[PDB]
């Protein structure tokens, strides 16, 4: 079976994040612009193997997309694609900690609901995400682990 | 080296793996159960699996489940022409009891290399 | 490459195979044991290996012992150059007792590919 | 390549390995604990690793301290990334207590073989 | 040491059974027709580890030629040998649903007691073996594993 | 970040052992004679990593000259070392043991130490090493097992 639509706007939206023309990303992925355009303005469904293509030409690990898609499958939008910039830069601190600190590595569950957690408790602190580091982010994600 | 998988049911999650570089795909699984204290459950995944040729599949345990929750992972041998439901053994050796719902990561597949070699009785090997 | 082994003993059975494919060779008591719940036995298979190259010797659970028996198999770790009887540390985790009879299979012996790397100290590792 | 690694306290040992063709290197606590019976801990090595390519690390289990004193190794999945303090998640199955004091060997680690596949979801699989 | 006598019978009826003629396997997993003929009419023991070689030639697996020697060595003669056309349908379906279902991949012991317990089976309800199909085996199969 | 000057010691006094020439250790390990020469002289300290190359050299394994090491850091001096012709007699009975006697092998901890405790036995029972053979050494160890 084919995949939902919704995921066109999640390749949509992520490559005018990743400042990539759809050009550049036809060069990444190996699909003519046509069918990237298709795919992304709804007119053909991605197939189930082609977005592990996207996430590589995205540079955006395929397990986040379908997280994202989860999203649509639930909420009907995505408040993590809407916020995405907050959530990459969480992420990577998710997951410089699970690789690097024996706390997290023995200890999380999964890492994008533990992002997720911490952009909360940030919005809750009323915190910004671009105002706290690596170190400080360890900190707090430590505490929600236990 | 590819690793084909198919979906038995509506109820199964694709196989994930976070890094290009760990060491298994992530299990999930496809039901809820619970599982009481010092008891076992064989959890089913509803997919199929054909390992890459020269390595067999091994069900193994996640380090957080293990460290936290007291859980680990029973038989756990794939074996290259297994083509039915991969199931997961899982060992709940804690005092609570322990909650499987639908989707939960619950093991990783990893694909373990090995040799398959030719038998050959003697009568002693030299030490 | 090849697999060798001897019998130790009158009792032992010779490992065996069912596929072509198949991840590792079964593995049989040779003698009977009766293992106490929530208790454990070295079953004796009254054999020696010698591993091919590049290689050790797991000795891992049979899926059926399993999931219907609650049997596990405890360390399991077969050097190279172990030539002593292979025995198979088995743990009972059930509620009852289980039974061990000679010719049982116990256990299943992969040859798990590794390295055999030199060990080398540094100051610290550049982190990820 | 080599197994890289790196002391992380004073309290590290070394990984040492007896014989040039031992299956695994071994592993020392750098602390004292006490594990109760049917209990779990995740003992710390303060030693942080670099695994060689085309490998993952298995925190393996000593044959020892399985037979002698019901001891087994959960989890033990290191990733090659993983570059934090290395811990082995003991299981204590015994009827009494286990002492794990500093300097003691509590695990192996063994560089198993793995490949790292690609995943690709079929309609069916041929069985 | 070499091997028993009978298992210059073994092979000889599963040559029969398989329609292949000395120099047959000869040519496919032995060393000279006439060494076959002399292993099979027992003046000859086959070494302890030629059963290997002749089980790849026959394809048998040798796992099941030792099965049939340890009829051999306890009834005297082997029934399976004799009637080995019901064992050789019904293992293929024991295999089969071994490889491909789960229930029984985490329940079998042995596969070769396995089959006979159902070749038992069978002969207690009076049904042949070329009448049912490998669905049919099946439901049996799970239930002598409960 | 470098070793101990005792080392050298210990590196010399196993190379007068092992009856190698400094000249003959050079072409094993591939260090110049000079090297060797401040090393054992205790003129420069042996790096973290070259100890495994010496240990190769003189066929004795790395993890037992830190065991010596670990000898002189506490004491002051290193008995084994002291007297370590009847330490390699022993260990070679242990190590023998360990890799083929199941008993050993699936309950040995530590081979260095057991080799200690060994030694310490027969001195308490005024037994010399040249008066025992494997087979005497194997029951008593079995029984510093239990
Ligand atoms: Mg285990």
């Amino acid at each position: 079976a084919e995949l939902p639509t919704h995921y066109g706007t999640i390749i949509k939206t992520l490559r005018k994040y990743m400042k990539l023309t759809q050009s550049k990303l036809s060069e990444r992925t190996g699909f003519s612009q046509n069918t990237i355009s298709n795919h992304e303005n709804g007119n053909r469904n991605i197939g189930v193997n082609e977005i592990e293509i996207y996430g590589k030409g995205l540079g955006i690990p395929s397990y986040i997309l379908h997280r994202i898609s989860d999203e649509f499958k639930e909420k009907g939008y995505s408040p993590t694609l809407n916020d995405f910039g907050k959530f990459d830069k969480m992420y990577s601190y998710v997951n410089k900690a699970y690789y690097n600190d024996g706390d997290i590595y023995y200890s999380s569950y999964d890492l994008y609901d533990e992002t997720i957690k911490l952009l909360e408790l940030l919005k809750e602190s009323k915190i910004n995400v671009n105002d706290i580091d690596y170190d400080y982010v360890l900190k707090l994600y430590k505490q929600i682990l236990s | 080296m590819q690793l084909r998988f198919a979906r038995l049911s509506e109820h199964a999650t694709a196989p994930t793996r976070g890094s290009a570089r760990a060491a298994g795909y992530d299990l999930y699984s496809a039901y809820d159960y619970t599982i009481p204290p010092m008891e076992k459950a064989v959890v089913k995944t509803d997919i199929q699996i054909a390992l890459p040729s020269g390595c067999y599949g091994r069900v193994a345990p996640r380090s957080g489940l293990a460290a936290k929750h007291f859980i680990d992972v029973g038989a756990g041998v794939i074996d290259e022409d297994y083509r039915g439901n991969v199931g997961v053994v899982l060992f709940n050796f804690g005092k609570e009891k322990f909650e499987v719902k639908k989707g939960d990561r619950i093991a990783q597949l990893i694909c373990e290399r090995i040799f398959y070699p030719e038998i050959e009785e003697v009568q002693a090997l030299d030490d």
